RNA sequence: CUUCUUCAGGUUGGACAGCUGGUGCUGCC
């Protein structure tokens, strides 16, 4: 219930505000490209990243389970694997991860290994996505 | 005296019902199935079931024609499923239960959860454009043990209530239960439907179950 | 309203197109002896292994070459037949085979020719009007091409690919083929509004002539004649009936600026899109022809006829 | 009524339908199909089905001008097939189901899977890039059985409806079930057309299967 | 759920920080070869042997089975196959093949003979490969 | 009581005169689109705006705190982030939820941190969907 | 001994949203 994104500890009700604020962060100073040239992130490929927490969090959140078993922290495992490819793939997916903690959240919900954690964590993420959403537009 | 009418509500498609409480994520899910709050075991709603049932049932009993009101449905589907008019009040000889779905040991064995994911989406017939749903839908092969109260009142029309009763459980075997039936959802299966006694005997319980069973 | 016009393949050449590779002679017999060639299956090489030396030993001498044509019936003194599928006959004119190339071919082992390929080509040819409509356009869009037919098992023949510049010199990359008169089945229908039978008459027609008379004959004729004729025959001015079906033919059918320019003017600009891909100069795209078994005959691999027949 | 229209679907070339909830692979299937979760069967969704035979047979019954609402089409594809229209909300008549692979076990004989991946190309004819996918195509030779239920709501109303579901079936036929259609991908077929009555007999139901056995 | 490749590997928190930790290490110190070292295998190298483990993962998932049949475990013979070769071809694959422990990985694939051990050897050459382009590059 | 919203003062009071004059706002002078407007929100968009408030306030109608639990702060902020999720995706509905104050209640919620605070806030929401019926329909 | 391993859009949209019936009667000063 206690995530650590960056070096501020992210509790249960901070979570809309603290992605928010990354969000407009990027927004207001993004990505410079290695080409003299200005560009975001687009939209397929958050939604790709949420679709990635979605498959995970759609069964995570129908169980009473208080710990992720198993299985549960090796999908969450091979999704930061997914994310550190994505990483080395675009910078700019790089640039969107490192700006925000995306990789620590999921570092430290890989440590912390219970269900409310990665509660945390998904909603973090989906708020992520809606402030993408509110603020890049489409 | 009354009657246990056991049995058992196999899947034989994807059976989704409507309900939704809490926490529908923006990327997840868009209508998520009715659960047991307690034990988050998806169920099936004694409402439902009885609503489809008496649906069914009326409609075939009646003309195979149904446009009334309920409370003026034929005379069978007044004395089963019970009647509020003013001055003719039939009290209900069944009593429907929540059903919740028994095998989920069975469906952990093959390594699946009770529930899936659909993912559907309707197409605009002027752009060509889709817009994705995401349906979650409770597995084929899934299975809800159920038991409904018969309430035996009238000794001598037993025979013609449990023929309905029969009659109804078929007519929902050639159709849906719950959620989006005619877009494939929906389908399920009647097994070991037998009627036992609550307390005591009854001397046409034998062929009370012949009449279920067959 | 949509149509149906039944269509075919007389694939009169070997075809080529991509689906995967695979490496050296460590799954498949390249033999020499009676000059043929084979690939195996799966599930019996499986069983076979099971009941003979274990997958470790195997594995463990693999040290290059690891040839199958002296090791299946010399180290091991076995019929090689329950392990080929659609064992081929080789012929070719001596470079030995570096490495081969596999066709597309569904689960059930046969070769077919996907949908988007014919789409591509199908946009090489038609899309000879503009420059513009390659993702919008109904042409394609409201156009349903399907998969190819069933394509013969009985008229597999490996082939080696050859060089034209001045001389027949083999090439390293050998890879088996479809012999020739034989003949493919296709069931691809369209409609009329946006894509009018007098109009693709006139598409293929001029594309036709574009391609023969203003590049074809230039490229004959601009380097050797006689290379060609052994008999070089190319029926030709038959109502345009030519496909460059498949891969492994030439860098023209994939670029489509030539159709509408002149020779000059649409060479200049082939070198403009050029200079950007690869470091060697060259004024012409060089064919890549092969010999048929004997007859020296020099054939483009990927060719085929056009008919259109109702239902 | 409930008469009960089974069949038999067979694909020609590979047919492709998403939905699938699973982890992608770094290069093993970028978009696979969707299958049942319990038997790990492929599977053809009854709302697919139903979509693009409404799609096919609409546009079909419009003079090839499909443009309108769902609930904006002409009365008997909404009797057939369903509409909230407001006043006179249309029951949909025809309840397709999730149609689940059948012919395992002839494709085990041939030792194939019932499934395939096939690699094709993005590839450019300008700067020469080419993003290569994935997509996972049901194997062409595989037979979906299925069972489509149907409402006699008017016998004047059983031969018109019959005429028109076969004709949507064979506009099936010269076109795709889903997926990437375009690409020649998703040819089907139909085989064993017939119908049968779920409870009891009806009267000229040879009619109804001259003109869909046929 | 377990494989042995020297250092406890699990399918949970241990397989993308063991092939994390290994890619970095065949980057903190680079292959030498003659006669400058710095060798950068390339994706093409890395490549094909992700192919094949893809194949036969491919092949693998639309299968519920506990234990891999023997067309799966001749599959996994000609992927060592394969890699033995490639390795045989230059030394750099050779470097790559051993400090990542491919080969006994899938000795003990081989050996344990099930699904899951042979879905945790697929996920870590996955992590693997997504850490190389993470940490490398092309 | 003492629910901001940006421009004057909601208290417990004062809920439904300030609901209603927002929605004769939206009544009056409706949105203007891409092409010039001109319709107005459906029933079942400000339909998920109700139900999205009643997840919690039936969680919250029957409990004696004073303050709101961690679980139900959490559900209000995640309120927020739907909120401002939704309103990028339409902008019929933007308007709704600009003209109408939500965010600024939401947020003085978050603020507050108190039970009345939230059901003075629904109560608002509540009169507002009330008097949405009666001037439009649809 | 080469060259990308998927990219870009739609993430639910409308329809209904609680109706009908009972509704303190009897016993005591």
């Amino acid at each position: 219930t206690e995530l650590k994104i960056g070096n501020e500890k992210v509790n249960s009700t901070n979570f809309g505000d603290f992605a928010e604020k990354a969000i407009r962060g990027i927004n207001h100073k993004p990505f410079v490209n290695s080409k003299g040239g200005e560009q975001k992130i687009t939209t397929s490929k958050i939604r790709g990243i949420l679709e990635l927490v979605n498959k995970v969090y759609n069964r995570v959140i129908n169980t009473n389970d208080v710990e992720l078993s198993e299985n549960i922290l090796a999908d969450i495992a091979y999704i930061k694997v997914k994310i550190a490819y994505e990483s080395g793939r675009e910078p700019v997916v790089k640039d969107f991860i490192q700006r925000t903690a995306f990789t620590a959240a999921i570092t430290d919900v890989m440590n912390q290994r219970t269900r409310e954690s990665f509660l945390l964590f998904a909603r973090y993420v989906e708020s992520l996505i809606a402030y993408f959403k509110f603020y890049g537009g489409k | 005296m009354k009657l246990v009418i056991e049995g058992t509500i196999v899947l034989k498609t994807g059976m989704h019902i409507g309900g939704s409480s809490d926490f529908s994520a923006i990327g997840a899910v868009d209508s998520p199935v009715v659960r047991d709050t307690l034990t988050r075991l998806p169920l099936i709603p004694g409402s439902s079931l009885k609503g489809k049932m008496r649906y069914l049932l009326a409609k075939e009993l009646n003309n195979g024609i149904l446009l009334n009101e309920p409370n003026n449905d034929q005379d069978e589907i007044l004395r089963l499923f019970g009647s509020s008019e003013k001055d003719k009040i039939r009290r209900a000889r069944l009593k429907f239960n929540d059903i919740k779905l028994s095998n989920l040991a069975e469906l952990e064995t093959f390594n699946v959860s009770s529930t899936e994911v659909k993912f559907e989406n309707t197409i605009n017939r002027k752009t060509a454009v889709a817009n994705p749903r995401q349906i979650e839908r409770v597995i084929a092969g899934s299975k809800f043990d159920f038991e409904i109260f018969y309430n035996l009142d009238d000794i001598k029309e037993v025979e013609k209530d449990f023929e309905n009763i029969k009659q109804g459980f078929d007519l929902l075997e050639f159709d849906y239960l719950g959620g989006h039936g005619t877009r494939g959802s929906g389908r399920i299966a009647f097994e070991n439907l037998s009627v036992i006694t609550a307390v005591g005997n009854f001397e046409k319980i034998n062929t009370l179950n012949e009449i279920l069973g067959a | 309203m949509k149509k149906t016009y039944r269509v075919t393949l007389t694939a009169l050449g070997p075809i080529f197109i991509g689906g995967g590779e695979k490496l050296k002679k460590y799954e498949y017999i390249f033999d020499k002896q009676k000059k043929v060639a084979h690939m195996i299956d799966h599930t019996k090489f499986t069983k076979y292994l099971l009941e003979k030396n274990l997958l470790d030993d195997f594995t463990s001498r693999v040290n290059s070459h690891f040839d199958l044509y002296d090791y299946l019936v010399n180290k091991k003194g076995i019929v090689f037949m329950p392990l080929v599928k659609y064992s081929v006959p080789v012929a070719q004119f001596s470079p030995p085979m570096n490495d081969l190339n596999t066709f597309v071919k569904d689960a059930f082992g046969r070769p077919y020719i996907p949908g988007s390929s014919l789409k591509g080509a199908l946009r090489t040819a038609i899309l000879n009007d503009l420059k513009e409509d390659t993702k919008e356009n109904e042409v394609f869009a409201h156009l349903q091409v399907s998969d190819s037919e069933t394509i013969d098992l009985e008229n597999l023949k490996v082939y080696q690919k050859v060089d034209y510049s001045k001389t027949a010199k083999p090439l390293p990359l050998y890879r088996e083929c479809l012999k020739p008169n034989t003949e493919i089945t296709f069931t691809v229908s369209f409609d009329d509004e946006y894509l009018t039978l007098k109009k693709i008459q006139n598409a293929l027609h001029k594309t036709y002539q574009h391609y023969y008379i203003k590049w074809l004959k230039g490229g004959k004729v601009g380097e050797t004649l006689i290379k060609g004729v052994f008999a070089l025959d190319q029926p030709s001015q038959n109502q345009g009936e030519i496909i460059y079906i498949g891969g492994g033919a030439g860098f023209v059918s994939k670029t489509l600026h030539y159709k509408s320019k002149n020779r000059d003017q649409a060479r200049n600009d082939s070198f403009d899109i050029l200079k950007q891909l690869f470091r060697t100069t060259y004024s012409k795209m060089r064919s890549v022809p092969d010999n048929v078994p004997t007859g020296k005959h020099y054939l483009e691999m990927g060719k085929a006829r056009i008919k259109l027949e109702e239902l």
